[PDB]
This record gives structure tokens, C-alpha cells and sequence, in this order.
């Protein structure tokens, strides 16, 4: 996996 | 505010490429000549400019059959059949002109892109 | 042999997402009490194995309305149905618990994991 | 983008 976008 | 899955898209079209592989839910039969792809149409559509035009007519999103011009190489739409469903470009000597004809027809223009790089670096 | 197109399974993810908001071959409607949402089967089966398992059933894969548990919440899975169209989980302190027992009834494993890990962090 | 995977 998860990340900021 | 959203975080991101990062392989979220790649692990969707590996999961609809194990329904193609399944046959699960395909609902249009492509014909190339002689041969048979058995496909999704959404899939389809948001990959080829041509398929999206056809699936976006009123009377011919309704067809479970589509016939391409008999001019098309199946073994060229089988290896953009492929693409679709993967990312991944079987490209070769061999079967780069009936590729790039396929997609040319197809409307896919990053394949017609990487086909005429790949021609001109053997020129 | 082959080659790969990197931004491919994210373009067509886009390209679904936008069949989704224009309700083009869109063949399912999802209730959650009050609520509807039209979606893709093909894509909802990708994203979920409680999807995966009703419309892989020889009598379910028929339907095209499906009723979810009352005890779900609709903009827990609206928020759900907008990650499997685009990668991005809109995870908020008002809503991760609906979104995490949403995620736990539709099977979405990944969803469920990043839930936990951000109930952990404010414990 | 193109790359070989
Ligand atoms: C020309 N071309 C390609 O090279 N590919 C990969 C294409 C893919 C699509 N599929 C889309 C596009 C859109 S909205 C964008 C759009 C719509 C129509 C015309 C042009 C552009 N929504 C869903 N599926 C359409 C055209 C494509
Ligand atoms: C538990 N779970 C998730 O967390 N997600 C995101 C899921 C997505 C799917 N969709 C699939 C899986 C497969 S074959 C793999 C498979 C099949 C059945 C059971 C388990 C595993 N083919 C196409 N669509 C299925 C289960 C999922």
C-alpha cells in the first residue's frame, strides 16, 4: 503494497 | 485522501485472464477466419479502440459472435488476444508484420508504436 | 520472449472504470438495503471471493440482481467497489470499521490487511 | 514505457 498514490 | 494498492490493476487482469482460461463468464465469440477467441467483452473494449466502437453500438453490443476481415492473421489477433489479458507482447521476426497489421485494425496504438521501433531498428 | 507494456493493466483498469461510470455493458446491480450499484461481474469476481463464489455457481451466475446482508453497510461498499475499479482505498477514521467488515464479507484479503494494520496504529 | 519483464 500500500502506498500514497 | 486514498492510499493505493500497488499491484491492485496487475493482480484484476491476471485474475480475468484465469477466467478466459476457465471460460468463465465470456460472453463473444471473436472469428479469424477459420479460428475461434472466446473473450470477455468489457475487456475487450478497454483495450481496442475498434472493439470499444463496436461494443458501444446499439445493435452490436448485443452480437455473441463478431467476425473480423478475413484479411486479419489469427496468429497475430492471438498474440493481441494475449496482450490484452497480460501485458505482455509475444513479439518475433516472424509475426511482427501480421502483429502490427492486427493491431493497426485493432486501434491499439501503443502496440502499433513499439511494432514500427522495433521494425526501424532492423532497417 | 515477450515484451511488457508497464502502465497496461493500469490503463485498463481506467478503461473499465470508465465502462462502470457511463453504464456501458455493466450486467450486475448490487443491493445493499436502500442502495444499488451497477457494476461488472467480470470485474467484482477479480476483486472478491465472495463474488468469485457466486458467480462461478451454476444458478447464481444467472442473476442479474444480487442482495448483500443487511447488516452491510452501503458506503462501506461503495467505498470497496471504488478500490476494485481503481486501486484506491478511501480508508477514513469514520469509516475503516464499516470498511474492514465489508472487506471481511466480500473476501478481499489485502483490504482487510491494511484495515487491521491502521486500527493497530491508533491502539 | 515497454520493458522486458
Ligand atoms: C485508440 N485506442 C487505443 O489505442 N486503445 C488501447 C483504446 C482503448 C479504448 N477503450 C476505452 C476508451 C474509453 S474512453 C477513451 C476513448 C474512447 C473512444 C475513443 C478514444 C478514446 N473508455 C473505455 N474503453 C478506446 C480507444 C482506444
Ligand atoms: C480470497 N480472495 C481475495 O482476497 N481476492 C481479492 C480474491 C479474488 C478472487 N478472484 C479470482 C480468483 C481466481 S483463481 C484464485 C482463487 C479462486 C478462488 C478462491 C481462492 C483463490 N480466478 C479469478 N478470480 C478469488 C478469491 C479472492
Amino acid at each position: 503494497a500500500w502506498v500514497i498514490p | 485522501s486514498c492510499i493505493q494498492f500497488t499491484r491492485h490493476a496487475s493482480d484484476v487482469l491476471l485474475n480475468l485472464n484465469r477466467l478466459r482460461s476457465r471460460d468463465i463468464l465470456t460472453d463473444v465469440v471473436i472469428v479469424v477466419s477459420r479460428e475461434q477467441f472466446r473473450a470477455h467483452k468489457t475487456v475487450l473494449m478497454a483495450c481496442s479502440g475498434l472493439f470499444y466502437s463496436i461494443f458501444t453500438d446499439q445493435l452490436k453490443c448485443n452480437l455473441s459472435v463478431i467476425n473480423l476481415d478475413p484479411e486479419i492473421n489469427p496468429e497475430g489477433f492471438c498474440i493481441l488476444l494475449d496482450f490484452m489479458y497480460t501485458s505482455r507482447l509475444n513479439l518475433r521476426e516472424g509475426n511482427i508484420m501480421a502483429v502490427m497489421a492486427t493491431a493497426m485494425y485493432l486501434q491499439m496504438e501503443h502496440v502499433v508504436d513499439t511494432c514500427r521501433k522495433f521494425i526501424k531498428a532492423s532497417e
